[PDB]
RNA sequence: GUCAUCUAAUUAGUGACGCGCAUGAAUGGAUUAACGAGAUUCCCACUGUCCCUACUUGCUAUCUAGCGAAACCACAGCCA
RNA sequence: UUACCGAUACCAAGCCAUAAAAAGAAGAAAAAAUUUUUUUUUAGAAUCUUUUUAUGAGUAGAAAAUCGUGGGGUUUGUGUUGAAGCGAAAUACGUGAGUUUUCGUGGAACAUCUCCCUAGUGCAGAUCUUGGUGGAAGUAGCAACUAUUCAAAU
RNA sequence: AUUUCACUCAUAUUAAAUAAAAUAACUCCAAGUGGGCCAUUUUUGGUAAGCAGAACUGGCGAUGAGGGAUGCUCCUAACGC
RNA sequence: CCUAUUAGCUGGUUAUUUUCGAAAGAUCUCUCAGGAUCGCUGGAGUUGAUUAAUAUAAUUUUACCAGGUAGAGAUAAUGAU
RNA sequence: AUUUUAAAAUUAUUUGAAUUUUUCUUCUUAUAAUUUAAGUUGUUUCUAUACAGUACUUUCUUAACCCACUCGUCUUGAAACACGGACCAAGGAGUCUAGCAAAUGUGCAAGUGUAUAUGAUUCUUUAAACAUUUUACGCAUAAUUAAUGUAAUAUGUCUAUUGUAGAUUUGUGCCCCACUUUGCAUACAAUACCGGUAAGCAA
RNA sequence: UAAAGCUAAAUAUAUGUAGGAGACCGAUAGCAAACAAGUACCGUGAGGGAAAGAUGAAAUAGUACUCAGGAAUGAGCAAU
């Protein structure tokens, strides 16, 4: 790795690629994020627009487990289950799959995508989106709330 | 002394050689360079050029987009110089003849189960050396997250670039310059 | 790593405004040669190296498990082809076939004499000679670092059960053993070279299908591992070129300047 | 101390080094802040056109595919 | 800072060279723990070292 | 000045010497490109120490061959001389410096019966 | 500064004068015998300070036997 | 008014490199002797081979390709009939960093360019560090303390 | 205004000319730079200045070669052997 | 000893060839010996072109615009005279 | 080793014609040769009937004609009456770690990385290799809002929003071209839909 | 279920001691110290702090003998 370094290819070039005029000094602009709002303000405003200031109210101790919930959209519910069983449920109209997405690791079912027409499916989840439920019972299925 | 542009030397841009030292891909590049030279086929010229491209210009093409792009002509064969990935959102596949650089295991299994077939580029050169009934396809070369940070700087007016931040809560890059209530907005 | 404070264990003083000497720090005092000499600094005798080597260098590398398994599989495949084993340096002109497998009593044999005799009978006397006369003391000061000799690498005996193989084939210079269930890429591709003479026992050869997915059994098959597929289906690009379908496709040969 | 306050020397040749780049002149321009009550009615026009076309397409497809 | 980078965040403003440590003995300690539990199961001789939870 | 010996053109002799190596002992004559600022040789002032440039390169049809119109190949024992069995007209051999007197004699006799010319044939004898 | 005095000749000294750039009372004012390796002007004596330099003694320098450094040094060393 | 002289510019030609281009994944030629011998060659590496055209300043700065050094794998080697090193060299190669040889000296190790890994890897400068050595130069100088002399012994 | 159908407006020299015009366009990452100075022409302050301040272009800088005896900037002309 | 403190400042910064090749403007800055940012530059890559033509042009032509500098005037106005 | 060919020119015969009317007149008809084509060939000498010289190659040392200021550096500008350098040797300066990104290579892909740890006839090397009883964790797979939270066409259809260009493909005029067919990537726009905010209504 | 108490393991170890290793340094390097090294030497003191390894296989082969020299040395027809 050290023999591929760019400094090696400037070995006899005096300035080491850092300029004969400006030189390579130590912290000529300041240390870290020093000059924001003063002499690095163009950089801060051009690349990190909303950096300065505060917005919103404080949440004192969070406990992310309380509001943790992974989501899944309806268009992946059928792909959750294996191909052969998908074919079985498609060919047979009197049976429907009952999928407990909470077991796969999803807490909320979201409504993005398209479910197969006239293919009933019962979905068990802790939370449901309004459009997710609308699509599920539009294809003849049902949403079951679990906890 | 002569007053020419760039001192009179034509300058090309982009790749000139394969960078990958994968022996199979080197063999494939040799075969398709020969094919492009010896036939007139723009098909082979394009394939020879695309085999050379970096990874970011050989993006994956999902099964759903593959079978959507090949909907109108069903007896042709689709050639992709990237990888073919599975799409769980797709409910059913149908009888696809696809040549590609690589197939994920799920995509390959699904294609053979649907009854189509997966082809390598040497088989494509064997059976359709000119590209008859062969449709050149590619995945989204600009969908990747790196492009989301490119373009106008985040901070220029009406800019859609994603900024570089550690996290994306309310207290990260969201106060001054991103809402009217703190100086200005974007 | 060098000692943490090496070169910097003196009193710092650079009394250097008008002494007509360079402004480098100098050791204090008098009465000895060291007094007034250039102190720590990469340019000074006894001063400390520029970036002292530290023990938190990135010594190791985490390698993707799939990539490691790919490398092992490719090394086995390479060992299976004769031209590669010839090109790596083994003298295999006289053995009958390169994916060379012997009966299971190679595992039961236990004397170095009869191990060398078996190697000779297989047609590897020239390889054994190369191994025994490659022994010689290396150049450089690695030999003042417990690295005296340098040997060539000979056949790798791959067995399934140790009934004497290890303690029969060790002590033959350049010969390495490996249990089939713990195949090591470092042994399979010594130095990164491609295609090592491998002597398989019958059972070790048979266990390869079990290990790599065919005829799965519970505690032997690599779980959920799929053998890497190739970018090309048949790499005989010149045969495909000479095939009549594309020969009819080609345009007439043209002429240069 | 005193310095050169200003100059435009070399600026023109810097400008012409990478040429005087022209605007791209795309075929379509956004109508975002332009003539409301006209472009809204154009949205309605286009919706009517699309629906009239698409219902013919659906009819023809259904009657040719049974 | 310069260019379009994430704003730096490194918490190395104290004497960190004193607090860096590297585990050269991860697998050596693995072997030692394995040997210890092997020996303490041979010592009690048949009765498992595991307790029901 | 160029020298011509048959088809062999050497575009220049008297190899390039480092600037000021004549009048400084610590400056060895091995060529170094003068990086400098007001460097005379770098600026290509007239009448001083011209720099090498690719234009001096010799014709690649005759680029590497010796005054005998043969490419030199250095050998360390008798086994490295096998390829010359069918290159004897365009390659000449040279015995490596650290080869002892027996290997030297053996190499000379094998080269003679291969009729491959030897450059340093009379060394260590 | 002006007027006296001192000299042949006084931007010096001393004595006066005082609308004093900007004197002044324990920020002490004024004056004082005695004292001072303190600052200053003049006089007598004195003299190589000088006119105007010369001669002379010691110790060096100098040459020799012996011993024997250092500073400085890009390369060097004629001018219009 | 003519002639002439006069550039690293211009023109024709050769060669080097850079850029681009046209194109490419298997067969006997000659000569010298005397139907027969003999001498050369008889090609096919794709970042390759053949051919073509234009082009070539360059600080700061950037990149590529090359050249070396310590050590590690792999390969395949040199050493007491003398290794490394060093001194002088060469009808030697390279454009060049260099490489390779010869003679001498030396007396015990040394390469690896097959490919790759690794770094404490390349010096003219830093009033650089340590050590050694110059010109100055047989020069400055060996000047306080009044002063030495004759003869003998060792 | 949009959409769909018609019909058709030079192109065989190209809706004027010329064009080693695609050596283009675009994106990404990043260096150095951010003391300038000079010449011609214009021009402000100043008695003036090898003075200070500006405009255009070309240079020097970063660059040698031939000439101007000499000369960072003038003239010719820019550089592989 | 903390401490190899810090330095927008001075000095130094190590092989070859080859190819490309600047800036000394500008905006903000407790800024004026500094910095960020734009410009100029390299490298990488794609899309194009490869069709003596389109894109294109520090160029002209044709058509059409905008100007109040030089000049001119003082009897056109104003201000001088 | 399948263009040093073909043609062109010339010579010698040959067929016809034309015309400037012929000892270089032109145009082809055929053949045979040549080169002016289709980038230098021949002769004679010498080296020499030698084995390294007084020759030839080469290195070095000396001259001679022309030219040539001291390098490094800051600088608009250095040979500078700007600073550093008496000489030589050896040493001597963009590195290491963390973290982020871009680029490129590699593996796998809606996943990916098996973390700590465990096991296992491996326990010189080995402190590495090998392995992981069918919801550990990171990142990604969904955004948006301070936030309670809410969360991507929408069941008329396994379908996959709409245009304008556009790669590829299909036909008719196996290799040029104008219409046909398909419409990747991408660019420019339009549309829906999700979160927030306004506005209208609001059990 | 505070304002009393004990408690092993998993954890850390720039110290000391003892083992074993290394893509480490190779006498201006590596610890300051490869050696009679925290020694010599310096400072009133707190403290500061070096330089310095290699004959040869064998000195159980370390130069005998002669000549010239006061001797150191030198030379040899002498010698390991």
């Amino acid at each position: 790795a050290t023999r591929f370094k760019k400094n090696r290819k400037k070995r006899g070039h005096v300035s080491a690629g850092h300029g004969r005029v400006g030189k390579h000094r130590k912290h000529p602009g300041g240390r870290g994020k020093a000059g924001g709002l003063h002499h690095m303000r163009i950089n801060f405003d051009k690349y990190h627009p909303g950096y300065f200031g505060k917005v919103g109210m404080r949440h004192l101790n969070l406990l992310k487990n309380r509001t943790y919930c992974p989501t899944i959209n309806v268009d992946k519910l059928w792909g959750l289950l294996p191909e052969e069983k998908k074919k079985e449920f498609s060919e047979n109209k009197d049976i429907a799959p009952v999928i407990d997405v909470t077991r796969k690791g999803y807490f909320k079912v979201l409504g993005n995508g398209k479910l197969k027409h006239n293919q009933p499916i019962v979905v068990k989840a802790r939370y449901f989106s309004s459009v997710a439920e609308k699509k599920i019972k539009a294809v003849g299925g049902q949403c079951i709330l679990v906890a | 002394g002569i007053a020419l542009k760039n001192v009179g030397r034509i300058k090309k841009h982009g790749r000139k050689h394969l960078v990958s030292k994968n022996p199979y891909l080197r063999l494939l590049v040799k075969l398709y360079n020969f094919l492009a030279r010896r036939t007139n086929a723009n098909f082979n010229k394009i394939i020879a050029k695309r085999l050379i491209m970096p990874k970011r210009y050989r993006p994956p093409l999902s099964l759903s987009k593959l079978q959507y792009h090949m909907a109108n002509h069903p007896n042709d064969i689709a050639v992709v110089v990237g990888s073919i990935t599975d799409d769980k959102r797709l409910f059913s596949l149908k009888q696809l003849k696809v040549c590609a650089l690589r197939f994920t295991e799920t995509a390959r299994k699904r294609i053979e189960d649907a009854g189509g077939e997966c082809l390598t580029f040497d088989q494509l050169a064997l059976k359709y050396p000119t590209g008859k009934k062969c449709v050149l396809l590619r995945g989204p070369t600009k969908a990747r997250t790196a492009e989301k940070h490119f373009g106008k700087a985040p901070g220029k007016p009406k800019s859609k670039a994603r900024p570089y931040v550690r996290s994306k809560g309310r207290k990260f890059e969201k106060a001054r310059g991103r809402r009217k209530s703190r100086a200005y907005k974007k | 790593a060098v000692k943490l404070g090496a070169g910097y264990e003196t009193s710092a003083e650079s009394w250097g405004t008008g002494r007509a000497v360079a402004r480098i720090p100098r050791v204090p005092g008098g009465g000895t040669h060291r007094a007034g000499q250039g102190a720590f600094g990469n340019m000074c005798r006894g001063g400390g190296m520029f970036n002292p080597t530290k023990i938190w260098r990135r010594w190791g590398r985490k390698v993707n498990l799939k990539e490691k398994r790919y490398a092992v599989c490719s090394s086995i495949a390479a060992s299976g082809v004769t031209s590669l084993v010839l090109a790596r340096g083994h003298r295999i002109s006289h053995l009958k076939e390169v994916p060379l497998v012997v009966s299971n009593d190679i595992e039961s044999l236990s004397k170095t004499k009869e191990a060398v005799n078996f190697l000779v009978s297989l047609g590897l006397k020239d390889e054994v000679n190369r191994l025994v006369k490659s022994k010689k003391i290396r150049a450089g000061k690695g030999k003042m670092r417990n690295r005296k000799y340098k040997i060539r690498n000979g056949p790798l005996i791959i067995y399934e059960n140790d009934n004497g193989v290890k303690k029969a084939f060790r002590n033959i210079p350049g010969v390495d053993l490996c249990k089939v269930t713990k195949l090591n890429l470092l042994k399979l591709a010594p130095g990164g070279s491609i295609g090592r003479l491998c002597i398989w026992s019958e059972s070790a050869f048979k266990k390869l299908d079990v290990i790599y997915g065919k005829i799965h059994e519970k505690k032997v098959t690599k779980k959920n591992y799929i053998l890497p597929k190739s970018i090309v289906h048949n790499p005989d690009i010149y045969r495909i070129i000479h095939s009549d379908k594309v020969q009819a496709s080609l345009l007439a040969k043209k002429k240069p300047c | 101390a005193k310095s050169k306050n200003h100059t435009n020397h070399n600026q023109n040749r810097k400008a012409h080094k990478n040429g005087i780049k022209k605007p791209k002149k795309h075929k379509f321009m956004s109508r975002k802040g332009l003539d409301p009550n006209f472009f809204r009615n154009q949205k309605y026009c286009l919706k009517g056109i699309q629906k009239k076309k698409k219902e013919l397409k659906l009819k023809a497809k259904q009657e040719k595919n049974n | 800072v310069a260019h379009n980078n994430v704003l730096p965040n490194v918490h190395l403003h104290k004497w960190w060279q004193r607090h860096v440590r590297v585990n050269f003995s991860k697998n050596i300690k693995k072997k030692k723990r394995r040997l210890l539990r092997e020996k303490r199961r041979k010592a009690n001789g048949g009765t498992p070292i595991e307790k029901l939870h | 000045a160029v020298k011509k010996v048959g088809k062999i053109i050497k575009k220049r002799t008297k190899k390039f010497t480092r600037f000021q190596s004549n009048r400084f002992m610590r400056v060895k004559p091995a060529w170094r490109k003068p990086r400098g600022i007001d460097c005379r040789v770098r600026r290509r002032y007239k009448g001083t120490n011209l720099m090498p440039s690719i234009g001096y390169g010799s014709n690649k049809k005759t680029k590497f061959l010796l005054p005998n119109n043969k490419y030199k190949y250095v050998v360390k024992n008798v086994k490295e001389m096998e390829p010359l069995i069918m290159n004897h007209t365009k390659y000449c051999v040279q015995i490596a410096h650290n080869v002892s007197s027996k290997k030297r004699k053996q190499i000379i006799e094998r080269a003679k019966q291969m009729n491959v010319s030897v450059i340093n044939a009379k060394a260590r004898l």
